[PDB]
């Protein structure tokens, strides 16, 4: 049971004007999709190619290809901690056992209450100020392991 | 675009150009010239061999040509400032300045803008100062990951 | 060109790359992510070779074969030491991951990557980590599916989408974990999924049919065959082990049907393995069906025969030329119909008429794939001659092709090809009763009935030549899309025109004659393709004979009281009831057939007769090729009470002991030049294949591959001693491993493709002269007929437009791919694949009857009342009625008749 709003297929449609073809708009409508409900659910795959004209297959490949494309089903809120090279140096190590030790879930696993989903990421683009943690619209850096407690706090 | 630097009639020219900002996905073999093409077109970003170039068949199969934001930003000055004058600025094979700095436990990480023919330990004592107490220089990477 | 391969110069195409190159020259490469027909990528990184720039090089470069064109005078080397160390390391690192699965995977001892494991010399695992592993999806009843096994080469996602134009399988994931399948669980909806099992080099793709009943390459004993489930006749190697049939594998034929097959003639082929079938010669006396053997049950009914009147003869397009020319002569030929209705007798003839007296070159399947622009009329392909859609696929994606062609782009760089040919196409204009599978590369698809198509096609004829008859009654944008067909069918070099028999209507095959004609006329290079319905249905019409409503009416009125139908159920052209009443009134019924059908209860006699697993014989495709089919096995070798000889043996003893009172069970090369001399337009069925006394060095082409296990305990449950070795005295080749398949044997009917070192389907690069092209000393078949120097004429019989009439439905026919041919219905397996029978209505139409979708509705025809289930289809026409031709109950005959009394039930 799945039908994309109004306003989903409104702004679809806005980006799809924008290229050539409608199968570049492929990305832009999974990510605009993943604004408005946080996850990709099944039936989104179809949906989605059924209002571009591509196949489901490649509406599927894309969403698997990319990391920041959600295909389960995540929390209220995602973190994204950096776990690249630099901020290896600047020791993301007890960043991560912090982080373990207040959500008590595993890398890439979810809270029972979907409170938080603890997930690595990529180059975050913030180096000289690392180590980064990337909460949904936050570049949290310069991270201590004892300011984590207050700064996990501050969102519900 | 309410300035009219973009779209139609630019300033008396004729010339017709419209830009549009498309986000990325979060891969890092996105940033390949011909993986950003295949994805600019929506599909997975899978590089292609040489032949073919993609100044001849880019994007849609359209001459599409890529450039990095430090290129197209050192364009203007190479154009207002002059050709000559911008040959004049590093005395050495390269031509130009660079956007340079260092990072990871060093007093002063940052970015600053260096001419060619810097030697690596003016960043170190000079821009970044240093590093920390009790640290011993190991090893060091000049141009990232790769 | 030239090339220096470790100092041997070789010569060979400089167009072609390196890889195809070497492998036309019978040097062994490993490679996994090219295929001949699918192209190149450079996925797998196996096929690496070390070219140098000039004569006198030391370090070299290595290259990618695949990649690297055969320039003249290229230096390469294959087995120096640092190309077989990468090579060894490219088997290593796909070997990491691979599970321990050979023992129980279907693909061991048929399998790619086994042999190019063992060809790289890599033995010894120094892997001591984890292997990935993938939970496995659900394909549907023909394929199974395992992603344990994969190897990540690209081929079946490069297949299934750029060549069989699928759209539910692609592949998922990134680096390490990628995923080949569909997004969900379901069946694989493309009617060319079953290639995927030949196409795959690892086990990821297997045939779950042979999985079912399951054994090794080594085991099967294989013979070449012709595919009977429809009319276009793809060679086969069906390979059968303990007396039942187990696979169809794809027999590499480069005219035909080079290394793809279709879905139902991959899985189609469960009939064979029924258990209902006859095996025996079987006599009704009083109600007892009594049991006899071969000799008095000829005995028994040329003497029942001796004492009547008038012996009648109703053959069948299943059957074979042979079979069906020893009912023309037990019988004569005055006495002998042909078993098909009269519609589909003149639609058949017309066809006929046409391929072998228009002036149009027919073209190939092969050749159908270098076409620059398709009109197909009427004909629903993908439905009724699948590996047709399949080559008009090709020959749509031909213009893209070209115009990477026209940019320094190979033929091989298939990547490039669609790079440059992003979405321009060449002109594909369909035209159906409803929408069709090709409507997705389409240039334009034409929804309407077949009076309305053959307007479309006559006023298209009108347009190209103005001496064609004209149309009156043409609708302006209508007007417009007929000046849109003409201008692509006007610029295009190789147009082709492909219609067929299986619409229903005599004037969709004479508009498009007359397009085919008009289109001659302008100085193109046009091409006329026409699909029959069943496997002979082109030489039975060759044969000629009476309709089966004139057989039904001598049975009627008494002229005839002694029938032979052989291999006809007689349902599929006729009424049952008509049918059955000629069949109960006749006194005398004898039916040579080898399924159980509705007409053997009436039967007086049964002679049990064999398939094509079990018979020889020489079948007309839809091209009018020759093509000799070959007997697989014994059915006696493993049952010794089973009588099951074949249709024309059977026949032409009941002949012999009819005329001179003993037994003669004759050869096939004897009635193969009884054809030839009774019958001069069949005479060029001598050449489709050398007679019996052929050999290869003295010796006999070997049905069964040299590892032939099991030999003196297949049959030990029955008996301890070993029984005869079958003798074949029809046939060149032998039920035994004694034989020749050397690929470089001077033949042209190849069982199956085995090299040492190559199990895989990969072993027809060295049964070919050049890989992706011929098969060596020349593709079995011959052509019957030549292109006629002078032409046809104009059909000047334009039908009228299509009136709904109140109370009268047209019949509009549905084909399925599984479902029509009768014999793949029998298949046990066709039974979940196949849709439920439902009637398609207009939205119009279920508005004015008031029954909406999914309701029971009932319709009479012949005295006969039956209930369906309504479908709403959109792109019918109001005062028609959709139907599926074929199944249970819906013969093929009802296409373009009208249907009385639709109410809800
Ligand atoms: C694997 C790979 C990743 C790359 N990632 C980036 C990138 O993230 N950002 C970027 O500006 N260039 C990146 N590049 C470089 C360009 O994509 C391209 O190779 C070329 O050097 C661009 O030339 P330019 O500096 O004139 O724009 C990458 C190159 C490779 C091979
Ligand atoms: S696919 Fe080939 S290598 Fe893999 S388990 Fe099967 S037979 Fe063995
Ligand atoms: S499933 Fe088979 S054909 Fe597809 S990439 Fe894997 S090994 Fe190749
Ligand atoms: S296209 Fe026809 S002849 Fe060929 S495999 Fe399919 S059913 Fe058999
Ligand atoms: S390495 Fe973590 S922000 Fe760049
Ligand atoms: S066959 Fe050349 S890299 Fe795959
Ligand atoms: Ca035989």
């Amino acid at each position: 049971a799945f039908e994309l709003s109004a306003a989903e297929r409104e702004a679809i449609e806005h980006e799809m004007h924008h290229y050539e073809d409608p199968r570049a708009a492929s990305i832009e409508a999974l990510k605009i999709v993943q604004k408005q409900r946080g996850w990709v659910p099944d039936g989104a795959i179809h949906a989605i190619a059924d209002v571009l004209g591509i196949p489901a297959s490649d509406v599927e490949g894309v969403a698997t290809f990319y990391s920041q494309i959600f295909r389960q089903p995540v929390g209220r809120h995602v973190i994204r901690y950096c776990d690249s090279v630099v901020c290896h140096i600047n020791g993301y190590q007890g960043i991560q056992a912090a982080l373990e030790k207040k959500l008590n879930i595993k890398p890439g696993q979810t809270t029972f209450d979907g409170r938080f989903t603890l997930l690595p990421t990529c180059c975050l683009g913030n180096c000289d100020k690392g180590p980064n943690m990337m909460i949904d619209e936050d570049t949290h850096a310069h991270l201590t392991p004892e300011a984590i407690p207050e700064l996990l706090e501050r969102y519900k | 675009t309410e300035a009219g630097l973009l779209g139609k009639n630019i300033m008396g020219t004729g010339f017709d150009f419209e830009l549009f900002v498309h986000t990325g996905a979060g891969r890092y073999i996105c940033g390949e010239e011909t993986a950003l093409i295949n994805s600019l077109e929506g599909r997975r970003a899978n590089p292609r061999s040489k032949p073919p170039f993609p100044a001849t068949s880019g994007a849609w199969g359209k001459p599409t040509c890529v450039n990095n934001v430090e290129t197209l930003c050192n364009v203007p000055a190479i154009l207002a400032n002059g050709v000559e004058w911008y040959q004049n600025i590093s005395k050495s094979k390269d031509a130009g300045t660079k956007l340079m700095g260092f990072s990871g436990r060093v007093k002063n990480p940052g970015l600053w803008e260096l001419p060619f023919g810097t030697t690596a330990r003016e960043i170190l004592e000079d821009y970044a100062g240093g590093m920390r107490d009790g640290l011993k220089f190991k090893a060091w990477q000049p141009g990232g990951a790769g | 060109a030239t090339i220096h391969v470790d100092g041997k110069e070789y010569e060979v195409n400089g167009a072609d790359n390196l890889l195809e190159a070497c492998l036309s020259l019978g040097l062994d490469i490993p490679y996994f992510c090219w295929h001949p027909a699918l192209g190149s990528v450079g996925a797998c990184r196996q096929c690496a070779v070390k070219q140098y720039q000039n004569a006198e090089d030391t370090r070299g470069r290595l290259v990618m074969s695949c990649m690297t064109p055969a320039s003249d005078g290229t230096f390469i080397s294959i087995d120096d030491e640092e190309a077989k160390q990468f090579r060894e390391s490219v088997v290593e690192w796909l070997m990491t991951n691979h599970p321990h699965d050979c023992p129980v995977c279907e693909e061991g001892g048929n399998c790619h990557l086994q042999d190019m494991t063992v060809m790289t010399g890599h033995s010894f695992r120094r892997y001591r980590f984890t292997k990935r592993t993938h939970r496995n999806q659900d394909l549907g009843p023909f394929i199974s599916h395992e992603m344990n096994r994969c190897i990540a080469c690209y081929r079946c996602v490069r297949y299934y989408k750029d060549y069989a134009g699928g759209t539910d399988l692609g592949v998922y994931g990134a680096h390490d974990n990628v995923y080949f399948g569909r997004p969900e669980d379901g069946t694989l909806e493309s009617e060319f999924s079953g290639n995927l099992v030949e196409i795959c080099p690892t086990g990821v793709f297997t045939d779950k049919t042979h999985s079912e009943r399951y054994n090794r390459k080594w085991d099967m004993q294989f013979a070449p065959s012709i595919c009977q489930q429809c009319s276009i006749g793809c060679n086969i190697s069906p390979g059968e082990r303990y007396g039942e049939l187990r696979r169809i594998e794809n027999r590499y034929n480069g005219t035909v049907n080079h290394y793809f097959l279709c879905d139902r003639g991959r899985f189609g082929y469960g009939y064979v393995n029924l258990k209902d079938r006859p095996r025996q010669p079987v006599q009704r006396r009083g109600d007892d069906f009594i049991t006899l053997n071969a000799e008095q049950a000829m005995q028994g009914a040329a003497d029942i025969l001796r004492q009547s009147k008038k012996v009648i003869g109703i053959g069948s397009p299943r059957a074979s030329v042979e079979s069906n020319f020893a009912l023309r002569e037990l019988v004569g030929e005055e006495n002998f119909y042909t078993g098909i209705a009269h519609g589909e007798q003149e639609r058949l003839q017309l066809a006929l008429k046409v391929l072998r007296e228009g002036g149009i070159y027919t073209p190939a399947l092969r050749e159908i794939e270098s076409y620059d622009a398709v009109l197909v009329l009427g004909e629903d392909v993908t439905q009724t001659g699948a590996r047709v859609a399949l080559a008009v696929r090709q020959a749509v994606k031909g213009k893209a092709r070209e115009m990477a062609a026209a940019q320094k782009v190979a033929d091989w760089q298939i990547a490039a090809i669609l790079n440059i040919g992003q979405r321009a196409k060449h002109p594909l204009f369909v035209t159906n009763v409803d929408d069709t599978r090709l409507d997705d590369i389409a240039a334009w698809t034409y929804r309407a009935p077949v009076e309305d198509q053959a307007r479309l096609g006559f006023a298209i004829a009108h347009a190209l030549d103005n001496s064609a008859p004209a149309v009156d009654g043409i609708e302006p944008e209508l007007q417009s899309k007929i000046d849109v067909i003409v201008q692509a069918l006007a610029g295009a070099k190789k147009p082709l025109i492909i219609s067929g028999t299986n619409a229903g209507s005599l004037e969709v095959i004479q508009a498009a004659a007359n397009v085919a004609k008009a289109l001659k006329g302008r100085g193109a290079d046009v091409g006329i393709t026409m699909i029959a319905r069943s496997v002979n249905s082109m030489g039975l019409g060759i044969m000629g004979g009476g309709s089966l409503e004139e057989a039904l009416t001598e049975l009627e009125t008494g002229r005839a009281d002694a029938v032979v139908v052989l291999e006809n159920d007689l349902h599929r052209h006729a009424s049952a009831t008509r049918v059955n009443a000629a069949l109960a009134k006749a006194p005398l019924v004898m039916v040579v057939d080898h399924q159980r059908t509705a007409i053997m209860e009436n039967a007086h006699l049964v002679l049990s007769a064999a398939s094509f697993a079990e018979s020889d014989g020489t079948v007309i495709n839809n091209e009018g090729r020759a093509q000799r089919f070959f007997q697989v096995y014994d059915p006696a070798y493993y049952d010794s009470k089973t009588v099951m000889l074949e249709s024309w043996r059977w026949l032409h003893s009941l002949h012999s002991t009819l005329l001179s009172r003993e037994v003669d069970w004759t050869q096939l090369d004897h009635v193969i030049d009884a054809v030839v001399a009774k019958i001069p337009e069949l005479a060029g069925i001598k050449d489709a294949a050398p007679d019996a006394t052929f050999r290869i060095r003295g010796q006999k082409l070997a049905r069964e591959p040299h590892r032939y296990s099991g030999r003196t305990a297949m049959r030990a449950n029955i008996s301890v001693h070993e029984p005869r070795q079958p003798q074949d005295i029809d046939t060149m080749f032998t039920f035994s491993m004694e034989g020749n398949n050397q690929p470089t044997a001077h033949r042209s009917q190849v069982p199956f493709a085995w090299a040492p070192g190559w199990n895989s389907p990969q072993a027809w690069n060295k049964f070919q002269d050049e890989v992706g092209g011929k098969l060596r000393f020349g593709d079995p078949g011959v052509r019957l007929f030549e292109t006629s120097e002078n032409g046809l004429d104009y059909f000047t019989s334009v039908p009228a437009r299509f009136q709904p009439q109140d109370g009268k439905w047209r019949i509009a026919p549905y084909y399925h791919l599984f479902g029509s041919d009768e014999l793949s219905q029998r298949a046990p397996v066709f039974q979940s694949r196949m849709p439920q029978p439902y009637i398609k209505l207009n939205p119009a139409d279920a508005a004015k009857l008031g029954v909406n979708a999914g309701t029971r509705v009932s319709f009479s025809y012949d005295g006969n009342t039956v209930t369906l289930p309504v479908e709403i289809a959109e792109g019918l026409t109001a005062g028609q009625v959709g139907l599926p031709m074929g199944m249970s109950g819906i013969a093929p005959v009802l296409a373009g008749a009208h249907l009385e009394d639709l109410k809800e039930a």
